[PDB]
């Protein structure tokens, strides 16, 4: 395996985090939250696919070697802070930098692995920052991409 | 800058160009789909096609007009204030004259359209009142130019025989002048004869159905069809149609437009002495025509306070050309009779021309000042009936004319785009309008002239000797057919006699000469119009100032296809003189239903229009182009290196995203300033590729707020996790 000891230590306490039971595992529904939490943005696709792989023997639990190997596929990709800003401009039909929560939410719950009501709804509130003014998407995107 | 596109959220293919392959099929399927989604408007380039919804859609708003204004064509998804922006803006910006052409079959969506267009420009010019007032004349005064111009044929209910200018003028400030109607080729046949099953113009039934009793006696009318020559009783009801309802509506629309009831009535006057005319009839004496009983022309000259006597010595004596000895030419019986149908019909003609100049004096810029104008040209829609006459033959050869100045206009056009990008032209084949053209209008062997030297000649005529005459001059010509003049064993039925065939732009058309002779004669000579002008009835001998003895008599028109060749002219001359925009008007249905539609009609519709040869000739070599810059903009999530905000110059990235796209070199060609794609499939690829993407982006997005949101909070949790962890645990103590 290729993961630094740091990275381990790293992802060990996120994982306890989120073992309710103290017996080592976490459960495969909390499989995402424990990667975001530890900063990685997995797809829904994604994660189906990991659950696929680990779940084929049909118990519903993730213990910690088999999460770090979960943890480590996607640990080379990186999405620029660029590529987010110009994935919103492309929804964007101005070249202002500012976006409608009305067109937002249609975007959000119509295309892509789509957000749901109360997801979107969440979304507009931290992104529009001058309420109710619509989001200045650089300022959320820079905000989102805060490391 | 603006990233939105016609391409956005099409239904079916917005604009026609695109259309692949390009057939009858696709083409009526397409405008098909767009209908059955609520979108009546399609594009050809910039040619507007309108199909009638038979229903009021919410799509003329004031928000409308805001989202449209000050926009590019290609930018929004096809709409009629698209089209009207453009010819505003031209207008504003380049003080240019705009001519709107309307070419379709009449009806409701034809008026509409031509509203729309003037609402517009009063809306967009921010002139209030002055402009508003202008509008309004020309549009209320639409109703009264239907009753005395329309009628039902055997095709169409509402018919426009006649061809409509309409416009509102400005200054080079833009501020509004005034405002015109023009009228052209009104039908004046039709006014003493009509086809079976065809009715005389609307205001006859209108007149017999809507007016009082005390009113019809006035007018020495009786209240039966069967009593009028003019008028069959046959055809006088159209379903769905209440002429005494529209005679108190077209009554109302006069007063509307400021006719007073003395002028309403007196229009009425001469309606009916139109109508009594056609009753008068000739039989031969020992001198050479005599009228046969002397109580309609008696009633008439009591109606018109016309002399009597003078009246009918006009109809038998014909005063020759000085200086000989003799001055009077005795008529006989044909010539009594085409003197009866000339003053009838030219009598209406003339009430019809009345009635626009009335109309426009309320209007009329009366000023010498430089003038710039927005107008609407309106032409009646090409005719193919089981019958064709004369009537079809005008109608065909002016719609034939402006598909050919069209179509000229739009490969020219084509043609210069293509030189100022440095792209290849390729030859297009398309229907050579100019030869059709050149047979019908020829001066020394066309149609026409041939059917003028018929008429005039002095042997025996008749529209067999017409007809032979053509076989004759006309049989060397390609385009031309009849039973003697050709031909190659390939499947046609075979050509009755008494009847040519003309090869049309909108396919071939068989024209019976039955007639032709008859509605060719329109002489109005001197003795007619001074009686005319002698009546003591105001509006009637002002319809006849050349019979005043202080206007010098000039040589007159004696047939009515010289005038009718002038009068294309003429509205040619006024739209060539001026920067022109297309609205194609389609019926969907003859039951005037909001969903219903017939793809039969469309077809014809699309053969009458000569939208596929638009298409072809529009689309050329390539169907797509686009500046380099917003094409790259719009597709560089496709490929992995434009994305996020490179190649280079916007042609270098355009080269390197079509490369990688593994696009073949010869879908595409390189423009001075615009990528040019030859087929709507590349085109189409791109598109499908695209949606595919801002699907991808999307889940960009979306995977990484669900991100953000959860490290957020398991930060939070991470720094008060001292505080948690010492909350579990007990206070106290050992
Ligand atoms: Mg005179």
């Amino acid at each position: 395996d290729q993961l630094t000891e740091e990275q381990i230590a790293e992802f060990k306490e996120a994982f306890s985090l989120f073992d309710k039971d103290g017996d080592g595992t976490i459960t495969t529904k909390e499989l995402g939250t424990v990667m975001r939490s530890l900063g990685q943005n997995p797809t829904e696709a994604e994660l189906q696919d990991m659950i696929n792989e680990v779940d084929a023997d049909g118990n519903g639990t993730i213990d910690f070697p088999e999460f770090l190997t979960m943890m480590a596929r996607k640990m080379k990709d990186t999405d620029s802070e660029e590529e987010i800003r110009e994935a919103f401009r492309v929804f964007d039909k101005d070249g202002n930098g500012y976006i409608s929560a009305a067109e937002l939410r249609h975007v959000m719950t119509n295309l892509g692995e789509k957000l749901t009501d109360e997801e979107v709804d969440e979304m507009i509130r931290e992104a529009d920052i001058d309420g109710d003014g619509q989001v200045n998407y650089e300022e959320f995107v820079q905000m989102m991409t805060a490391k | 800058e603006v990233k939105s596109s016609l391409l956005d959220n099409m239904i079916g293919v917005g604009d026609t160009v695109l259309l692949e392959p390009l057939n009858e099929e696709t083409f009526i399927d397409n405008l098909k789909k767009r209908f059955d989604h609520n979108e009546i408007y399609t594009y050809i380039g910039s040619v507007v096609i309108s199909v009638n919804p038979y229903r009021s859609l919410p799509i003329y708003s004031p928000e409308k007009v805001e989202d449209y204004r000050n926009r590019n064509f290609y930018e929004l998804s096809p709409h009629i204030f698209a089209l009207s922006d453009e010819a505003y803006r031209s207008l504003r910006d380049q003080d240019k004259d705009q001519c709107i052409l309307i070419t379709g079959e009449s009806g409701a969506g034809k008026t509409e359209a031509s509203k729309l267009v003037m609402s517009y420009v009063a809306a967009v010019c921010g002139k209030g009142a002055e402009v508003n007032q202008v509008k309004e004349q020309l549009l209320q005064s639409t109703p009264v130019l239907e009753a005395f111009g329309n009628a039902k044929t055997v095709r169409n209910d509402n018919s426009s025989r006649f061809g409509k200018y309409m416009d509102i003028e400005f200054d080079f400030k833009g501020d509004p002048l005034g405002g015109v109607i023009s009228n052209y080729l009104l039908e004046k046949s039709r006014v003493v004869k009509q086809p079976r099953g065809e009715r005389n113009f609307h205001v006859f039934y209108q007149l017999l159905s809507g007016a009082s009793e005390e009113l019809l006696h006035k007018l020495k009318l009786e209240r039966d069809f069967s009593r009028y020559n003019y008028l069959s009783l046959d055809s006088a009801k159209v379903n769905g149609v209440d002429d005494a309802a529209n005679f108190r509506t077209v009554r109302n629309a006069m007063q509307i437009v400021g006719f007073s009831d003395p002028e309403a009535e007196s229009v009425l006057e001469v309606v009916a002495a139109v109508l009594k005319l056609g009753n008068i009839e000739f039989k031969p004496e020992s001198d050479e025509s005599k009228i046969k009983d002397k109580n309609e022309l008696k009633e008439i000259c009591e109606l018109t306070s016309i002399d009597q006597v003078v009246l009918e010595r006009a109809f038998s004596f014909r005063t020759v050309e000085a200086k000989q000895e003799k001055v009077s030419t005795t008529l006989n019986v044909a010539q009594a009779y085409y003197a009866r149908d000339a003053l009838a019909k030219n009598l209406y003609s003339r009430l019809f021309s009345w009635l626009v100049n009335r109309i426009n004096e309320s209007i009329k810029a009366q000023t010498k000042v430089r003038k710039k104008v927005m107008g609407v040209l309106d032409i009646y829609g090409f005719e193919i009936f089981e019958d064709n006459s004369f009537e079809q033959f005008i109608i065909n050869y002016c719609n034939e004319k402006l598909q050919q100045i069209f179509i000229e206009l739009t490969l020219k056009e084509e043609q210069e785009e293509y030189i100022r990008e440095d792209i290849e032209w390729t030859h297009i084949d398309y229907f050579n309008n100019a030869i059709i053209c050149d047979l019908i209008e020829n001066n020394t062997n066309g149609i026409l002239a041939m059917l003028d030297e018929e008429c005039l000649r002095p042997g025996t005529v008749t529209d067999e000797t017409f007809l032979e005459k053509l076989n004759q001059v006309c049989a060397t010509h390609q385009h031309f057919e009849s039973r003697m003049s050709k031909c190659r064993f390939l499947n046609d039925t075979t050509l009755p006699h008494s009847c040519f065939r003309i090869q049309h732009y909108a396919g071939k058309v068989l024209y019976q000469v039955e007639g032709f002779v008859d509605k060719n004669n329109d002489l109005l000579y001197r003795d007619l119009s001074q009686a005319m002008w002698k009546a003591g009835h105001a509006l009637i001998k002002s319809l006849f100032p050349e019979g005043n003895p202080a206007k010098v008599n000039l040589k007159r028109p004696p047939t009515a296809g010289s005038q009718f060749k002038a009068s294309v002219a003429t509205l040619m001359k006024n739209l060539q003189t001026k920067n022109p925009n297309y609205i194609r008007c389609i019926k969907p249905n003859d039951k005037k239903a909001a969903h219903i539609f017939s793809e039969s009609l469309v077809c014809h519709q699309i053969r009458y229009l000569g939208l596929l040869e638009n298409v072809r000739v529009r689309r050329a070599g390539y169907a797509f182009r686009q500046a380099y810059e917003p094409c790259l903009e719009r597709y560089k999530m496709l490929c992995k290196q434009t994305w996020p905000h490179w190649k280079g110059p916007a042609r270098s990235g355009v080269e390197v995203l079509f490369n990688e796209l593994e696009i073949p070199v010869e879908e595409y060609s390189f423009g001075r300033s615009k990528i040019f794609i030859r087929n709507p499939r590349t085109l189409f690829q791109l598109e499908d590729l695209r949606k595919q993407r801002l699907e991808d982006l999307a889940t960009l997005i979306q995977k990484i707020y669900r991100g953000w949101k959860c490290r957020t909070h398991f930060l939070l949790m991470k720094g008060l996790n001292d505080i948690f962890e010492a909350q579990k645990i007990e206070w106290h103590e050992d």
